[PDB]
RNA sequence: UUGGGCCCGGCUCUUGUCUAUGUUCCUUGGAACAGGACGUCACAGAGGGUGAGAAUCCCGUGCGAUGAGAUGACCCGGGUCU
RNA sequence: GCGAGAGACCGAUAGCGAACAAGUACAGUGAUGGAAAGAUGAAAAGAACUUUGAAAAGAGAGUGAAAAAGUACGUGAAAUUG
RNA sequence: UGCUGUAAAGCUGGGUCGAACGGCCUCUAGUGCAGAUCUUGGUGGUAGUAGCAAAUAUUCAAAUGAGAACUUUGAAGACUGAAGUGGGGAAAGGUUCCAUGUCAACAGCAGUUGGACAUGGGUUAGUCGAUCCUAAGAGAUGGGGAAGCUCCGUUUCAACGUGC
RNA sequence: AAACUUUCAACAACGGAUCUCUUGGUUCUCGCAUCGAUGAAGAACGCAGCGAAAUGCGAUACGUAAUAUGAAUUGCAGAUAUUCGUGAAUCAUCGAAUCUUUGAACGCACAUUGCGCCCUCUGGUAUUCCGGAGGGCAUGCCUGUUUGAGCGUCGUUU
């Protein structure tokens, strides 16, 4: 909701950080396996249970 | 790479403290560039900077207490040795060496002989 | 063998009456583990039959 | 944000998530020698804190922008 | 459960016996470190024996008359006859023994 | 009614974070963590949950403590510091 | 029969540094670390790496040597002062 | 727990649940439940350039020992299919 | 491609492939599958089949675009008909908001469009809420139970002011 | 006769078996004794020139000091970085520090980034109000100090 507390926001935050594409630039790193954020998160699909 | 450590441990509270303002006032004009740069490798060497002024100031107030207190009773707890807690809850050697006098009789009149056998 | 390998899982027989083998299953859900069989030297992650 | 610098007077800073109005106003004074009118902070939804510093009539605060150097 | 002209058994296994099945793998690692740990004892205090002299009594009950063998230590009378003192005659490799 | 029809009125949660363990496990009106039993001073745990204990235990998190306790217990818990060789 | 304190050693533990002998010739191969020829070292022919099965190319291995730190009323051997 | 050395052990549906950003992703109000997933090549040398196409792609070409190794990557069985 | 064996099987020609492997004398075992409504993974027939039919209803043109039943704009035709298909909020969600770009996947047709994808931007309070009060109730302390985890009790058999 | 169906072979699919590997697992042995109110284990949130995770770290934030060592790091970039040297890189070592919000978790409270009080310094014409900086205020129990209470009680004086 529009009233929410300091904690769920902060909460809420992380998530949307959380929730970017891979930096490329990594993916050109000598022994690199990580292709794709493996850990992404859409609203409608998977909640955050908050 | 920045400051050098033993140069800085040469200066007084005021030298360290008048050079921790300068390197701030360095950070906060690099991270207005770092808007437009805004690639700027340089804010890593001051950063380190300002740790290390931080550092030399925090260790050379510490000897300070600990002149102060040299040779005291009661010293501060974090001015003590951090062995572990039970360490610390252990008889010091004094304590563990403590004796009866009756004990003591019995040691010195009995001591354990050195021999050998065979002749 | 590990004593306790083939044995880390909660699985209970659904029974008789759903159209599946009667083999102990993972419960739960979300996961794709759930539902399937165990602790059945028969079964993918079970134990060995007399385990050594 | 630069449009605040330039037509309300106001100039925008990222600030410590910490601090409060008191806190923000004697810290432009002391580092930009400069009188803020009111101080209005803000939570952005990515955690950090954004001030809207409005200062007196006295200072210009497009004069006050490039003297920092961001315009 | 009963066939045969077999002895009737008792294997007591009904108890969660394999939760304590202590099988001896390191009887070896053991006798090689009881090595060590002897030289390491004998060593520390050569020429001294490691051994304190032990007595020799008569086995008790009348399926061990027959036999003698190492007791514990000696007796106070023992050690009065050659005049040592218990305090000093386990200070010299004498064990004693107040009991007997 | 009580399938789909009684799922749509569930907006109430019985559980929040903990303040602990940070696991939504919270009960709210109970006051009461069901995962590590917070505000209790003991930290909820089962032996007949041994998967419990795994999740939530000594080497689960960063250890910035006992990491270095070794390494300190090697060197005679020294007191001082390196002297620079002449 | 006999008290106590330090100083150097030894023991115990940890740790630093140091060490033999082919990369010779031919064939195959993208690569020789393969095959063949002639060898060398070996108290080292354990293991790993290097463009394929490498003692001899590299790290190591074996053999020891030599520094630094610790530690010990309740380990011993000397000193030394009471 | 910390530090080591091993084995007539298992070899990616096995061995710990986990050889991988695994107690991860995900489920459940909650206690709890809980996966799948290793392999190009010695080396990206990961295909410059031309051409058709809106593009994805294709056809030439190029690299490579091999493209009957093109990341939908060693080998590439069967069911099933053109 | 064949040969050998009653057989379990063994050997071999051709193709493919790329780093190890076999014969014999013995040892050993987690050692042989067609079934267990077996387990895990994969794939069929069914089958281009059932179906994609509630909520009155769409049409013309231009623009854009490689491509328009579905995007945008205009014109029209309609509907909800103020107990709304309007305008806000509480719970719940958490960036879905806005702009720009954008179509591999998703939107069970489509897609130039999107709550999708990518990059950024965005939430300003002395007066609006929280914060404070007490409600049903929850619950420390002094105590009393309980082997104990803890239970009772809420001023209680208390020398109870961090007083003004 | 086509088509269609079925069977077989070649090539191409689908799929991921087989083979061969293996910084993992499992079991056995040997050695050692070291968590925390000097704030542990755990949690949350942050920190990089360009990072989502994992790993590391704590506003000194993929780290500061020190000792050792001796030319890197590397995907790109870049020194107000470095090379016969107080010197690149280094959780090599590690004895000095830093260590957010918490957590046995300690001023009270906590579904709140809620509310106090004390000391020193400081700003606003201020012992009292508002702001800032630093340092403090939990409980049970022990030893001691000080201040007390009770005809519990001893001595003395009317
Ligand atoms: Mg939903
Ligand atoms: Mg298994
Ligand atoms: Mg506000
Ligand atoms: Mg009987
Ligand atoms: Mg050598
Ligand atoms: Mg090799
Ligand atoms: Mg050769
Ligand atoms: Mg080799
Ligand atoms: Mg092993
Ligand atoms: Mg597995
Ligand atoms: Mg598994
Ligand atoms: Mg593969
Ligand atoms: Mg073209
Ligand atoms: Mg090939
Ligand atoms: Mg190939
Ligand atoms: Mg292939
Ligand atoms: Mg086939
Ligand atoms: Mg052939
Ligand atoms: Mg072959
Ligand atoms: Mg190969
Ligand atoms: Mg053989
Ligand atoms: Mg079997
Ligand atoms: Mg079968
Ligand atoms: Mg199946
Ligand atoms: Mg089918
Ligand atoms: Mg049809
Ligand atoms: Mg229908
Ligand atoms: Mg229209
Ligand atoms: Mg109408
Ligand atoms: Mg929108
Ligand atoms: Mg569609
Ligand atoms: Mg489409
Ligand atoms: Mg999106
Ligand atoms: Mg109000
Ligand atoms: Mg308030
Ligand atoms: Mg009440
Ligand atoms: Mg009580
Ligand atoms: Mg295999
Ligand atoms: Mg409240
Ligand atoms: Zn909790």
């Amino acid at each position: 909701p529009s009233q929410k507390s300091f904690r769920t926001k902060q909460k809420l935050a992380k998530a949307q950080k959380q929730n970017r594409p891979l930096p490329q630039w990594i993916r050109l790193r000598t022994d690199n396996k990580i292709r794709y954020n493996a850990k992404r998160r859409h609203w409608r699909r998977t909640k955050l249970g908050i | 790479a920045g400051v050098k450590t033993f140069e800085l441990r040469t200066k007084s509270k005021e030298q360290l403290e008048s050079q921790l303002v300068e390197l701030k006032q360095e950070l906060a004009t690099l991270k207005v560039q770092k808007l437009q740069r805004p690639s700027l490798p340089r804010i890593h060497t001051v950063r380190k900077n300002i740790a290390r002024v931080l550092t030399v100031i925090n260790l050379n107030q510490r000897e300070n207490v600990r002149a102060f207190y040299a040779g005291k009773k009661y010293i501060p707890k974090d001015l003590r040795a951090k062995k572990t807690r039970a360490l610390r809850r252990k008889l010091t050697k004094f304590e563990a060496s403590q004796e009866t006098e009756k004990a003591r009789k019995q040691r010195i009149a009995f001591p354990q002989r050195k021999f050998a056998i065979k002749a | 063998v590990a004593e306790n390998a083939g044995h880390q899982t909660s699985a209970e027989s659904w029974g008789t009456g759903r159209a599946v083998a009667r083999i102990p299953r993972v419960g739960g859900g979300g996961t794709h583990r759930s539902g399937q069989a165990a602790f059945g030297n028969m079964c993918r992650g079970g134990r060995m039959f007399a385990p050594t | 944000a630069m449009k605040k610098v330039e037509d309300g007077n106001t100039l925008v800073f990222q600030v410590d998530i910490k601090s409060n109005k008191h806190q923000i106003k004697s810290a432009v004074k002391e580092l930009y020698d400069v009188d803020a009118l009111y101080v209005n902070t803000l939570i952005r939804p990515n955690g950090t804190k954004k001030a809207y510093i409005r200062l007196t009539s006295d200072y210009d605060a497009l004069d006050i922008a490039n003297r920092i150097g961001y315009i | 459960a009963i066939s045969k002209n077999l002895p009737l058994l008792n294997n007591h296994f009904r108890k969660h016996w394999q939760e304590r099945v202590r099988v001896h793998f390191d009887q070896a690692g053991k006798k090689a470190s009881r090595r060590q740990s002897r030289l390491r004892k004998a060593a520390k205090i050569a020429p001294r024996p490691i051994d304190a002299l032990r007595p020799v009594v008569r086995a008790p009950t009348v399926k061990y008359n027959r036999k003698v063998r190492a007791g514990r230590g000696f007796t106070l009378a023992e050690l009065k006859a050659v005049g040592i003192a218990p305090k000093y005659a386990r200070t010299i490799g004498i064990s004693v023994d107040h009991r007997r | 009614g009580k399938g789909t029809p009684s799922l749509g009125k569930r907006h109430n949660k019985s559980h929040t974070l903990c303040n602990r363990c940070g696991r939504r496990s919270f009960h709210v009106q109970k006051k009461t963590c069901s995962s590590c039993g917070y505000p209790a001073a003991k930290m909820r745990s089962h032996n007949w949950a041994l998967k419990a204990k795994r999740r939530r235990t000594t080497g689960t998190g960063r250890m910035a403590y006992l990491k270095h306790v070794t390494r300190r217990f090697k060197n005679g818990f020294q007191t001082g510091v390196a002297k620079a060789q002449t």
